[PDB]
């Protein structure tokens, strides 16, 4: 049996970037044909690993992460990047080895009236670490102390993406899949 | 050192065809992705199509989906853009562009490191 990539990329529902979800893909040999030549993907960059050679790999231990972001935020799904997405929602290690995939989902994730189901975090004390995930929704104060609304200087940290079918491509929704490759040599004990 | 040059543009009219070309130099052409961009007068430069180093995977902007065709010739060190059923909207200066290391495909102008000068394409019609 081959690795079930279709259930990741072709899944019906995708999550908000702040609540990005991770699928382990192992105990399978991967047929990368479906990603290599397609008309499906608008963005496809690989980092650290050879973009040409992924079908050669033989001992697969990959993690697939899924989320939705706005077109201009796809730039932030890269190593060493700054911004509200990279800092507070999904951070990629400098040493990243793996691939970053995204495709326009305007016709299925945006509406003329506006789809506000997708969310991102925009306030946080301190940047996420690589592959860290934060689904907390607690009130935020710019001085770090605890906080109870409706007190002054007390804010909620999540906000909606608003996806309309009339905006430019930079504001249209994009489904993203990040494939991370475990290190090839892991020491369990001495 | 590493440079592109456009060719094959000109005057055509609505419903005709035009076959753009772009020759590259400076490194191995078969190791990088290429992409076509265009800029209507006044409006900002937008993306048209992109081809992988192998020619296997492609992607197009919607305004041309079904009409335009991107293909390459690694033996010939050049990538083309077949344009059918042109419409006055398609008037633009067409920029050839080459991607960087690790970029399989991209619709994003910031992911291409080298740009050509551009060839004029004018489609004109009745009024
Ligand atoms: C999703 O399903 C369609 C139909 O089988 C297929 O063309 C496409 O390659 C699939 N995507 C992936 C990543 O398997």
């Amino acid at each position: 049996n081959l690795c079930p990539f279709g259930e990741v990329f072709n899944a019906t529902k995708f999550p908000s970037v702040y609540a990005w979800e991770r699928k382990k893909i192992s105990n399978c040999v991967a047929d990368y044909s479906v990603l290599y030549n397609s008309t499906f993907f608008s963005t496809f960059k690989c980092y650290g690993v050879s973009a040409t050679k992924l079908n050669d790999l033989c001992f697969s231990n990959v993690y697939a992460d899924s989320f939705v972001v706005k077109g201009d935020d796809v730039r932030q799904i890269a190593p060493g990047q700054t911004g509200v997405i990279a800092d507070y929602n999904y951070k990629l290690p400098d040493d990243f080895m793996g691939c970053v995939l995204a495709w326009n989902t305007r016709n299925i994730d945006a509406t003329s009236t506006g789809n506000y189901n997708y969310k991102y975090r925009y306030l946080r004390h301190g940047k996420l670490r690589p592959f860290e995930r934060d689904i907390s929704n607690v009130p935020f104060s710019p001085d770090g102390k605890p906080c109870t609304p409706p007190a002054l200087n007390c804010y909620w940290p999540l906000n909606d993406y608003g996806f309309y079918t009339t905006t430019g491509i930079g504001y249209q929704p994009y489904r993203v899949v990040v494939l991370s490759f475990e290190g090839s040599l892991e020491v369990l004990f001495q | 050192q590493v440079q592109l040059q456009e060719s094959g543009g000109g005057l055509v009219q609505a419903g005709g065809s035009l076959r753009l070309s772009c020759a590259a130099s400076g490194r191995t052409f078969s190791e990088y992705a290429m992409g076509w961009f265009r800029q209507a007068p006044g409006k900002e430069r937008e993306f048209v199509a992109t081809i992988s180093w192998s020619g296997g995977s492609t992607y197009y902007t919607d305004s041309v989906k079904g009409r335009f065709t991107i293909s390459r010739d690694n033996a010939k060190n050049t990538v083309y853009l077949q344009m059918n059923s042109l419409k006055p909207d398609d008037t633009a200066v067409y920029y050839c562009a080459a991607a960087g290391l690790g970029t399989v495909v991209s619709e994003w102008d910031y992911d291409y490191d080298y740009w050509g000068q551009g060839t004029q394409v004018t489609v004109s019609s009745g009024s």
